[PDB]
């Protein structure tokens, strides 16, 4: 039973996220880069800056257009898995795609690309929603303009009851899965960027999950600033400094 | 690139500041459908379905087969889409591309998360063979809305799926027990604004929607936002609603 | 001066909004990374990381991609694209070819001197710094890294120029000229290359003295 | 026995064809189209009138190029077809093609492409030959220039004796199976556009079949004639107005 | 050459009017053919043929497998072509062409409607093992009608294919048993005229074509019209007599 | 980026010729190299490998199944690479280079026997224990390949085998008998520089790999890119290579 | 399976330590490639096709200040024991990018600015080093087609049999041997001028390599005049035809 | 005269280095196979194969495969590519455009005027013997064989031309033009095709002799 005198398998609350660690800027050739941890869960996210995108056919001679690609190493898995897209890594890199490019300011790039590559190293539930989180500093990390910070955590439902960032043994048997991401602004949750669902839930736990959510997201979402300004902290007064 | 997008893109924004659909159809209202079952005598279940100019078929094919090795106690569905190059200017011809794959996921979800067809009653050796469902859904006509119409057609085709013992030597044929009705509402998604069951000429726009299933009671079993935008909270409380009240309506029409 | 992030909130009134900022609902919010530039006239974010986004009255070094009638496409190591009109070089007389002043491969300092909203940039040699490279040295670093070699009130460039004897023109998009003692100009390089690397810029200006002075020694 | 007492399995003749089934235009996003059931196949075809090739190399600078594309769906068999080109859908293809590209005045459209799909949604034999004339009809439906009407049925070889549109047995168990196709103006065959043949026939039986394979084809003409002549009663007297 | 094909082109065509081909060789007449056996001592059979100054190598591989579940009282023959870019300039270096497939299909049809090998004597354990023939073409030299030049390769090299029975424990070797020398005829249609055996030269005019196989008793066995052209009932009349023929004199070939 | 690389490109040339390398380093002078292993948890066996600032991450993942019919008395080894286009915006979403970079890896492994496949026998013609070993990219700051081969042989060697999981006894740690090292050398001219930086090969990709084992003999080779190798040259630096090895093999004690 | 690769000085075909299996070279055997050779080394039966500077189509690939070059190996499904499926595997791909390189080195690529020399060559037939015998071939039809090369290229293996070192092994050699290395020189004027080809699996000391090298240079100056003389023969007509118009 | 082949000893004099041949180490090396020519002003090497590779003063036959203001695109036939600029077409008139002087499909008889660094090859029609083809016929052979049709000493087209009453023009390029009454230039063209084909060459001008006698008879 999942759910046994309040507590998760893991031992934590309803309303609890997994330990969570990032660290921006650790790569050398990338544009932008993130390591993140979500739990089990291990990935690292890099960024090309706009360039150029020499397979001219899909050029936009107005705007910036937006690559986004999940993979997961052959390692990450219990059991191997054969290099190579399938149709879960396609459908989980347009869905990530399209909520960046809400957010970018793709109108300042034309004729140009912003290439966000993420792998996961080592997988546990919600890989997806540890890379969109990882991406999201990333970008920050390469300066390119956006309206504001994206964010994502799911929200499960074990034993009839929603419950936060779920893990492997509660996606596994729980009654329903929801990823979430959100535009944040200013510590404030602005609109939805992703929204997926699979399960059975009533109209009123959806509702109530999308509460669940948003409390999850800003949660995440100091501890974004919190890499973020850590790293920069020093460049900044530099900047300071000199200007 | 443009051909008569704009112009028609312009239009269809032009009379929307004027809450108004270019075909004069409420924001909360469906095309006609017309649902036509058994149309591949070839097919274990097939049937047509006609969303307003949009049209679709979708083939039921079945063969014994074996289970995953993770799940020897459940029979196995696969659902898989073309969305051939006759279907509209712009469909490529070659393998699926990353719209026919996720047009096909969903039409997945909603049987599989609605368990609308009992797997487990589908085994016939433990881990050794069981019942492969092969739902092949494919365009003919895409006028707009070709998930919606897949949707119904998906399900409409199964409750008319009779399973092929007997050219298998496996038993006597029976229909293929259904025990649910997902639906699938698509709605377009335009600033503040949304517009169920958006046509072709509306999806001039941009292609930016949220996609929302529910099962004979009322549940919500799969959701689907799409598209590079942002869904305003206060739209996606009113929408889900909305929603429940329009897949109830054309729940109907199996009856 | 605060570090801001994109999203953050940074006035109420959007006819002082700049660079690195946007608009909506009469808001202003930073859309990059940055330090929060405020004043009585405008409200900005400094830049700290990214591309070269050229503007208005920048000098740049570039290479010259294609040859025209008309001018040249210029490659300025930016996603925005030059050009240089046979109207603003100076060095071409009438009677003159486009391809017998400026070929495909050649260096060139010029000044940008307009950005229309198609994104293209207007380049311009009539200026005084401008000139074609016809002899000297080319360095590269990082744009983001373009301040630091300049320095404040540029007091890493003068160390450099003077320390060395040299001629340096620094653009904005990161690529670097110099000229003087091949022995010299060497060593400008490798110090410019040093202060691009460097991991803790504490005492940097006086550690680069350092350097150019135990290398004057070999 | 597959011709016993002078009849077929189906109960036809030698000199018969199979129920057939024509309507010109059923496609509303389709430049023409045609949906042809001929026995038990079910086919539909889509013409994409005189549009411009994309892969710039392929554009043909003094005339139009002809791409054709034979496809059976994977419920359009007894056992389930892995869907994607096979082997023999390409030879399918290819001469198929060829048969259009000596009727269609390619020359008055250069650097253009004139694309033309066929689907089975159910498969029986001679599919081949039901997809041409499905096909043909969707060119003239789309408006596209053409010496005059192609027309095709096979002829096959059964206990040594010639019939017409060999049904699915005499194709499994026959002796010859040969599929034609000829250019037809003014109700008269003009030339072959298409054939081929496999079997074991003598020199004078392959005489013969041409003999039977155009009587057929004037046939299946007037059928092709009636399905677009109907179906353009309303437009024809709209214009007939207007003009 | 854009129109180094045309200079030669109208040449050809200039000869046509005059009617006369190009090297002087009548309408009806193939060039000089060479068939050499064993030439792949690896393989368990094969044969290079040269035609004019085109050129084809044909091997042949057999190993034991298993039978389609249809026919699971016969043996299997599979036939591929390889048009490398080694024969000419025009041909990609990648995978199975649309005319690679087509040539081999032909071929596959020749010898699979004259029922050339006795499949029923190719069973090892009904329903479990039979032999499996490969048959893959290689063209060396592409000269004109390298279709003609395969199928000839083809029953040459399957009339040298020797069972491997010793090296999969089921016996001693023998010969591939082989009862009907199925043969094609390629002509080149240019208005109403027809060049039997075309070259490279004459190719040059278009890709219009029609080929036609016989088997050991003159009857027809395959027929293929290629290329987009309308083909005249009576031409086809009198190439159908020609073929039949040219195909009786290239079979004397095989009485070694 | 042509002229970009073309800038640092000369800069590298122009400091050859003075006999000196961009970063100060001697010509037979690796960068520092750092190796971690349990990096990935889940994985049977990995290793992450810093070499300078490049950056790759090698799992180990066993499972049970059917060997090679001409060898049912060995375990398989099967190597792959990853060069995604995380840190080097050169390369596309296998290449022309994986399949290099994998091979050598393998080779070196294979010939040195460093892994007796022998005991991961489990049933003569049926049950073999197969090891897959996955090379990974994370930051390409040049030499991925000798940064690979440390990491892949570091991995192979903190490989314990999942005997529990599949039921077959208790677990136990990946028979390994030898220590495959490579040493990759740039060659411009008659001059070579080990371990080349991702800024040193703007000058072109012509290298030349040496791989040897613990007893110092010479287990692969592998030159690479369109030059020509003098003869006197390669008697040099074929000495040079395999001292490089032997130190790099101390990270191992 | 084998035991005593060398017994009593001589290997299991008979030969000697210094010696090469039997050879036959033929220039000028195709008719639509610009240069082509037909080449036996032992058991190995090869063809090797050149289409002389061409230029190249896909304007994405080509190279603005040079030729680029490109090779291709591939084996005939019939080459081998057991038919192999047609297509591009990983060392087929791999031999084709080392022979590549190996002429890039020797072709004076510089003097054809946006053209393309492809080199096609096929195995008919393969045993122990089908990929030496190719380059050799390889080499023949580069000289037969016309373009420039700062000499020729000569290839040949060494392997390593019982400790004792072997010129151009054959099968049972390579498949039981302790070493396998492929080597490549580009010889002038009768002269190793230097290496362009080098590979090596196997285990061998540090003095074992150094003595392949001189083992192998040795049959690679054989073959060089096995090279010539296939050349000159096939030549001789049209060059006295040559010094009579000119 | 022998033959040599690419990467054979020439000269020890680099002062020596001719066509078909190139220094290094100090010394001249062949490049190609052919026949070594020795004077005393170069150390050349007469090629006997491979494509056309153009020189100044070549009679080459192309054909127009693009139209500008500028000037024509001419196809050569050869790995170098050709342009017809508008300055030297003498033809050419400033009243009407160049549109209606060629068009992308004539075949013309130029000179190589100059070959820039980049392989770039300038046409010219200044000539006495240049003029755009509208007559005869055009044979084509390849380039390796021109020297042959031509004879030594021009004795065999001289052969040709006079036998048969024939203009003809032999390019380098390998394109033949050649005009006259229908049925002379048909035997001409045969006789060109069956000479490139020769297997044998010792003593092919008398056999060309009896050919262009028995088809002047027979």
């Amino acid at each position: 039973k999942l759910i046994v005198d309040g507590l998760r398998l893991d031992g934590r609350k309803f309303d609890e996220l997994r330990p969570i660690k990032i660290e921006a800027s650790v790569l050398k050739r990338a544009d932008g880069s993130c390591y993140l941890e979500m739990g089990k869960n291990k990935v690292i996210a890099a960024v090309f800056g706009p360039r150029e995108v020499h397979p001219r056919h899909l050029q936009d001679p107005s705007k910036a257009i937006i690559r986004y690609r999940y993979n997961m190493a052959p390692f990450s898995v219990e059991e191997r898995k054969r290099p190579g897209p399938d149709r879960r890594s396609i459908e989980i890199s347009k869905v990530s795609k399209e909520a960046f490019e809400a957010v970018i300011m793709k109108e300042l790039f034309p004729r140009s690309a912003i290439d966000i590559f993420v792998e996961v190293l080592q997988a546990d539930a919600g890989s997806r929603t540890a890379c969109l989180n990882a991406a999201s500093v990333a970008l920050v990390d390469a300066g390119v303009p956006m309206k504001g910070m994206i964010t994502s955590v799911a929200v499960g439902k074990a034993d009839g009851q929603l419950v936060l960032d779920p893990m492997k043994e509660e996606d596994n048997f729980g009654e329903a899965d929801m990823p979430f991401a959100f535009l944040i602004r200013n510590g404030k949750i602005e609109s939805i960027a992703l929204l997926q669902m699979d399960g059975r839930m009533t109209r009123d736990e959806v509702k109530q999950a999308i509460e669940l959510a948003k409390k999850g997201a800003l949660q995440i979402y100091e501890m974004q600033r919190e890499a973020i300004l850590r790293r920069y902290i020093e460049v900044g007064e530099e900047m300071d400094e000199i200007t | 690139e443009d051909i008569l997008v704009d112009i028609k893109r312009d239009y269809v924004l032009s009379k929307l500041r004027d809450n108004e659909r270019i075909d004069g159809r409420g924001f909360d209202e469906f095309r006609k459908v017309e649902i036509i079952p058994n149309v591949i005598e070839k097919a274990e279940g097939s049937a047509l379905v006609k969303l307003g100019d949009t049209q679709v078929v979708v083939g039921v094919k079945m063969q014994p087969g074996e289970p995953y090795p993770d799940t020897p106690d459940r029979g196995v569905i696969i659902v898989n889409a073309e969305l051939v190059p006759l279907a509209s200017p712009t469909f490529e011809p070659g393998p699926p591309d990353e719209n026919s794959i996720e047009l096909a996921r969903v039409v997945d979800r909603g049987i599989r998360e609605s368990e609308a067809v009992d797997l487990s009653k589908l085994v016939i050796e433990e881990g050794e063979k069981v019942w492969i469902v092969f739902v092949d859904i494919h365009a003919l006509d895409d006028d707009g809305n070709l998930l919606d119409a897949s949707a119904l057609a998906a399900i409409a085709a199964l409750m008319n799926t009779k399973v092929p013992a007997e050219r298998f030597d496996l038993g006597e044929d029976y229909l293929l027990p259904v025990r649910d009705l997902p639906v699938s509402v698509t709605s377009l998604i335009v600033g503040n604004k949304y517009l169920v069951d958006p046509s072709r000429e509306e999806m001039s726009v941009g292609d930016t929607t949220l996609t929302i299933t529910t099962d004979k009671d009322d549940n919500v079993v799969a959701m689907q936002k799409s598209g590079g935008y942002l869904l305003d909270e206060k739209l996606f409380d009113e929408l889900l609603d909305v929603s429940i009240n329009c897949a109830r309506k054309l729940r109907e029409k199996f009856k | 001066r605060k570090i801001v992030l994109p999203g953050d909130l940074l006035s109420t009134n959007p006819r002082a909004a700049g660079y690195g900022t946007y608009v909506e609902g009469g808001k202003v919010y930073a859309k990059i990374i940055g330090l929060f530039d405020q004043t009585e006239t405008h409200v900005r974010v400094i830049p700290l990381k990214g591309r070269y986004t050229p503007s208005v009255g920048d000098v740049v070094i570039g290479i010259i991609r294609e040859v025209a009638a008309n001018g040249w496409a210029v490659d300025i190591y930016s996603p925005y694209q030059a050009f240089l009109p046979v109207s603003e070089n100076p060095e071409m007389k009438p009677n003159k070819k486009p391809n017998e002043v400026l070929d495909i491969g050649d260096a060139i300092i010029a000044k940008v001197l307009n950005i229309d909203p198609k994104m293209k940039v207007t380049l311009t040699m009539k200026d005084r710094i401008c000139r074609p490279i016809r002899f000297g040295r080319i360095v590269a670093i990082n744009p983001a890294r373009v301040p630091r070699v300049i320095g404040k009130k540029g007091s890493m460039i003068k160390l450099l120029k003077s320390e060395l004897d040299v001629q340096i023109v620094v653009g904005q998009n990161g690529l670097i000229w110099v000229n003087g003692d091949r022995r010299k100009v060497s060593i400008a390089e490798e110090a410019i290359y040093l202060i691009e690397q460097e991991a803790h810029t504490e005492g940097l200006t006086d550690r680069v003295a350092e350097f150019i002075k135990r290398r004057k020694a070999d």
